[PDB]
């Protein structure tokens, strides 16, 4: 039995090993106990205020939208310390290990935010740090590598299977299976097994409750939509909740084409997978026919996962939130534009949400809209991947 | 489910555990793994636990993540493993055959079409290790509705509540987890959830997890429990002579006889 | 003559060829008009907040003050956009060029954060933008170099000299002095020929004000101390400036000692200098007993300079504010400690300002003390400066 | 500051300009320089101006830049360009010689010290390129009280008031600058300029900043200011001749003698 459901609609669950059952009913009562606790969530406001600098701004864009009737807001996640949205969860899941009598911390991280963010609370938090990332990420996302090693963590590179994150995912889970009475496992995405969609929504849920408020103030209305890039879900879902009720508001998640989704190397499989079972969820999956699970592509390593969370997976099939997908060359493009057209480098993840609402406001540039990108982070760890991109085809 | 059945009760009138030893079918290829598995049973193999090659064993260390990918290398497609299993089965009439699955491999075309596939090929039981007994019911109905036995995990600390669970849903044998961790030879009893599942009427026990030494067998079946499970010990055996595949041969069936020769009381 | 006073005591002055005095009064009296102009001040304010992210968090250090009667603050001016405090007075800057209807804007940098502040501010607002670096620091802070490409700006790197501050200094005067018509000079500190150290002031101010305000609401009560690293001046005098007229708080700057002051291989001149007239002001200076401007050394090339602004000069002469040094071995001790027990990276220009509040602490653990640093920078620039140090050093 | 009231009333007894060559003291060494200034005057130089090197040259291009380190590479230090100002007067009593200085370089030792050993010396006038006539009242002062006379910059766009102040603050010549910008021979006058001096009792105006071939200094001549100063175009000259001193010194007596007398009218 559990406190809350593991599911949303058929999508969700608690797929591990019966040997971690009990760590994940623990860590459910937990966070019951926490969100009832007005110490607790005193104490995760004071971290988010002061520490991680919420609330986050909401820029305005001039430049890009200029000659047509979209009017697009950025919600800045790149200025949170650490410089991405996956800063917020990690401080709540933190306090959740102390709350535990936890001393370790376990994560995974592919495009090394999540990793950064684990091994800077757990700095801040008096934990012990331990990171799996896949071998090919170490590389093209080699500044956090470095970043998490300065702050005291250990960063274990993972060389089998694709040596991308769903292999640090598996070596994550592996060492948990066997570590759990002392380690906490800081999952990095609204993913994996029930309570962990479920905590990792609450836990960044003010990206939307920020974004609703602050453009109340700025426009005397709600969006017309809201976009956010989809690599596990968290900030997607973080920018999302808020909304879900107001159901005049759009939320649109953005996966990865990577090469084309014709190409079959792409990072989408909410679109274009089919359901299944792995990473202790029942979610869509990118696999062969025989259902081994399959290798996904992005030229963002932090959307490069072939699955997605389960809550995403619901909303699609009811039809509260729509998804569509975006290309290694669009985000690209977006990424190019946002720099030089408002001096703000995003994360090559983010620019896949940005590519889309630039389509949005190009494709129909007399429709009146409304929209807010969620920013999810900054670009500073995709700059030697994106110059050697430009020098390649000659810029 | 039969099978276990007849095979615990030949073996408690014989005062002995049994020996059941684990390889990934199709490793290193289709026609050594068959010879491999005749070896095993020509040496003295009580039951069989048998794994179909998956692209992420989640609950397997790198010794077995070694022997799904050598299968993977060798073109090994669940399709294949069941066409090994009818030809097993075919063999050895009375052996009992226990599959070690991944979720997604018995979801992917159906859960009730695998489970008929297993029945049709002579299978006695199957284990998911990554269904907890929490999501077990669509599995485990369509595993009693073809006569397969659903394999329940008894962990270390597991609760009275579990401990019930487990003894009313399973059948064929009760999976008795050394310790928490991932499959491996590397990494090596608990006498009170050995009487607690008999007064409720559990499947016998099996230990496994860790267990690649004679004396772990004898010590387990002194504990009470039927017997053992050993993967680790039998896989690294093929992966050290893949270059010699008659030197294997020779090195598992004296590693088997050793280890059924332990569970004789 | 001038509007406003050009001299801090005997320092200041505008020493510049009289061909680009009308420049000097120009911005002079833009700047006058714009401080009366409610409009700007909007304007400013609204890109502080919405673009930037101003205010920026006032964070309560935990674990590297245990044990002592020290209670630390940082003023978190790494959260800012651009990841430095450059990033708030270039705005104000900008429209000032507006302002004056001009059209680009030339800018020197030695971090390269001003440079990167420079080019976004003129990426959002409509400036072509050209930036003079140092090839010596081209290298050690190349992450940098690539940000400012990215957002459009032209990059010249300067090899005459020590290939450092000063020699992208000449050149960037240089080249205002046949541009000025067309080009603002984005001054990057408060140093400089009047009005520059009095602007740039005023439009950092904000760095102490919210100091104020926060620390009175945490604390209820004014800081005992606050400390600064000093390169040029700008970040330290935005945090003193509010704290002139409250007598009983400390004000610190930190000058870079390099290999140590008895080396000559330092960044010291306001306590080991003598006063001197470059760069268009009359300052203390480092220089040959002849006259000749002497070559500067810092490991943080943000404090790479043979001078300082005019106010910290005269705040030093008349005992209000007092001024010290920290080694480059002092520096990087600190960058490490607060990595690995505060989960922030520093930029090293702002270890310096730590190091001397670490020593402060450390020398009198027993003393009663509530000291702000201000955290002028984040440190992802620095990463590979620092991981190559480490590992000369065999770690 | 009387030797220039001097040559400027022979200039205006015989219907020409001046040619007022720059070179920096010491470039490419003490005794090569001597020899240069030497031949520049045998050419027909009517006056010179002399720069002393210094670290950071702010308003020079490229050419001058690298003369001033050929200078430092040699080891000249200010204390040596007196020894040779003192041999150049000594040789040359009635030639004007004016120095091109940083502020730093006078500031260093004391305003009013730098302007007793110029006196000394026998140095007629001194600009210091980096201060303003708002800043000018120290050196100014102390430039007077020596009788050495304080060289002003009029720019291209100068008002009324700087125009009467420039007038009146100024002695032995008033510099009429070309263009903004630094020096250089690679980047090329206001008559309106030049009459408003002459209204106010200013000293007599010369052009400089990229004036480098003898059309340029007709044009100055024939707009009614006394004559023009050329420093890059001599300095490359020089550089170019690094490894061949007489090339140099042929080059250098050729190229002043037509720049001279581009100053006959
Ligand atoms: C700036 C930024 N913006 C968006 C994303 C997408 O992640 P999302 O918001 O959770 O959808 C990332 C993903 N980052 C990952 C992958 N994190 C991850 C992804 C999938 C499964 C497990 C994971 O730990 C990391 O490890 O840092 C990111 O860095
Ligand atoms: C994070 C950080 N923190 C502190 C500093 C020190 O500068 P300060 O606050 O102005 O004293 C820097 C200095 N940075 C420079 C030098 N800027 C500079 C320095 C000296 C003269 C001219 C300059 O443009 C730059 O160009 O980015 C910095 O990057
Ligand atoms: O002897 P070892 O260490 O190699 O272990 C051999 C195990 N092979 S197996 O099929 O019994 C087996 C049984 C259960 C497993 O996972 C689960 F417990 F989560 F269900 C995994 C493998
Ligand atoms: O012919 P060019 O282009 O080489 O110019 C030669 C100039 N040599 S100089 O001593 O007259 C001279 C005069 C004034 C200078 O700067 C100032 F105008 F700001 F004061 C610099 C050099
Ligand atoms: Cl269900
Ligand atoms: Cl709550
Ligand atoms: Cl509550
Ligand atoms: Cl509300
Ligand atoms: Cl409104
Ligand atoms: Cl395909
Ligand atoms: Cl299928
Ligand atoms: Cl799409
Ligand atoms: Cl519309
Ligand atoms: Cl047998
Ligand atoms: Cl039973
Ligand atoms: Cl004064
Ligand atoms: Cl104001
Ligand atoms: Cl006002
Ligand atoms: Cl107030
Ligand atoms: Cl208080
Ligand atoms: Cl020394
Ligand atoms: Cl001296
Ligand atoms: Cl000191
Ligand atoms: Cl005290
Ligand atoms: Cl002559
Ligand atoms: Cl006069
Ligand atoms: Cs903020
Ligand atoms: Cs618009
Ligand atoms: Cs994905
Ligand atoms: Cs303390
Ligand atoms: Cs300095």
């Amino acid at each position: 039995t559990t406190l809350l459901n593991p599911y949303f609609g058929e999508f969700g669950g608690m797929y591990v090993p019966q040997i971690l059952m009990p760590a994940l009913n623990q860590l459910e009562e937990a966070f019951v106990s926490a969100q009832k606790d007005p110490e607790f969530q005193a104490q995760f406001a004071d971290l988010l205020k002061n520490y991680a600098g919420r609330p986050t701004a909401l820029t305005k864009c001039q430049n890009i939208t200029a000659g047509t009737r979209t009017t697009l807001y950025l919600k800045r996640e790149d200025l949170l310390h650490g410089g991405a949205h996956k800063t917020n969860q990690v401080l709540g899941q933190a306090l959740l290990a102390k709350r535990m009598g936890k001393s370790e911390i376990i994560a995974e991280t592919g495009a090394g935010q999540h990793g950064v963010a684990s091994a800077l609370a757990s700095a801040l938090l008096g934990l012990k740090c331990r990171i799996y990332m896949g071998a090919k990420d170490v590389e093209r996302q080699s500044p956090n590598v470095f970043r998490m090693r300065l702050m005291g963590a250990e960063v274990i590179p993972v060389h089998s299977g694709s040596a991308t994150l769903t292999d640090a995912c598996n070596e994550a889970l592996r060492d948990w299976s066997g570590s759990y009475e002392t380690a906490h496992y800081m999952l990095g995405t609204a993913a994996g097994p029930h309570p962990y969609p479920t905590i990792v929504r609450e836990f960044q849920r003010m990206i939307g409750e920020e974004t609703k408020a602050q453009i109340l103030d700025k426009e005397g209305r709600l969006p017309d939509a809201v976009i956010a890039c989809v690599g596990g879900g968290s900030n997607a879902i973080g920018m999302f909740a808020d909304f879900i009720n107001d159901t005049s508001v759009g939320l649109i998640g953005v996966e990865p084409g990577g090469h084309g989704i014709e190409t079959g190397e792409h990072g989408a499989p909410l679109k274009h997978g089919r359901v299944g079972i792995y990473f202790g969820m029942k979610a869509p999956m990118m696999q062969t026919a025989d259902g081994q699970i399959e290798e996904s592509y992005s030229i963002s390593a932090g959307l490069d996962f072939p699955s997605v969370g389960p809550q995403h997976a619901y909303l699609n099939s009811i039809g509260r939130a729509d998804y569509v997908s975006i290309t290694d060359d669009e985000a690209l493009e977006a990424f190019k534009t946002l720099c030089r057209h408002e001096g703000i480098i995003p994360a090559l993840e983010s620019s896949h949400a940005l590519a889309h609402a630039l389509k949005m406001m190009r494709e129909q540039p007399e429709k009146e809209q409304l929209l807010v990108v969620n920013l999810s982070g900054r670009g500073d760890k995709d700059i030697f991947t994106v110059h050697d991109i430009l020098k390649a085809r000659g810029e | 489910m039969e099978r276990y059945e007849n095979l615990f009760a030949q073996l408690n009138d014989r005062r002995e555990g049994a020996f059941v030893p684990f390889v990934t079918l199709g490793d290193p290829g289709i026609e050594q793994s068959l010879k491999i598995i005749d070896t095993l049973i020509d040496a003295g193999a009580d039951a069989l636990e048998l794994g179909v090659p998956f692209s992420d064993p989640l609950a397997d260390g790198p010794t077995i993540q070694n022997a799904n990918l050598r299968a993977f290398a060798a073109g090994v497609t669940p399709a294949q493993c069941f066409e090994m299993l009818a030809l097993i089965r075919e063999k050895h009439p009375t052996i009992p055959i226990g599959l070690l699955m991944y979720a997604n491999l018995v979801f992917n075309n159906g859960i009730d079409a695998f489970y008929a596939r297993c029945e049709q090929v002579g299978v006695d039981s199957v284990l998911v290790a990554d269904v907890p007994v929490e999501e077990s019911a669509p599995f485990r109905q369509a595993a009693l509705r073809h006569n397969i036995a659903p394999i329940f995990i008894c962990p270390p600390n597991a609760d009275d509540d579990l401990l019930r669970q487990v003894a009313s849903y399973g059948r064929g044998y009760t999976y008795l987890l050394s310790r928490s961790g991932v499959t491996g030879a590397e990494n090596r009893p608990l006498h009170h959830l050995i009487e607690k599942l008999k007064e409720y009427h559990a499947a016998p026990a099996l230990q496994g997890f860790g267990i690649s030494s004679p004396e772990q067998v004898s010590a387990a079946v002194r504990a009470g429990a039927a017997g053992a499970i050993s993967g680790s010990a039998i896989v690294k055996i093929i992966e050290k002579n893949l270059a010699s595949p008659k030197q294997m041969l020779a090195e598992l069936r004296s590693f088997v006889s050793a280890m059924k020769a332990a569970s004789r009381a």
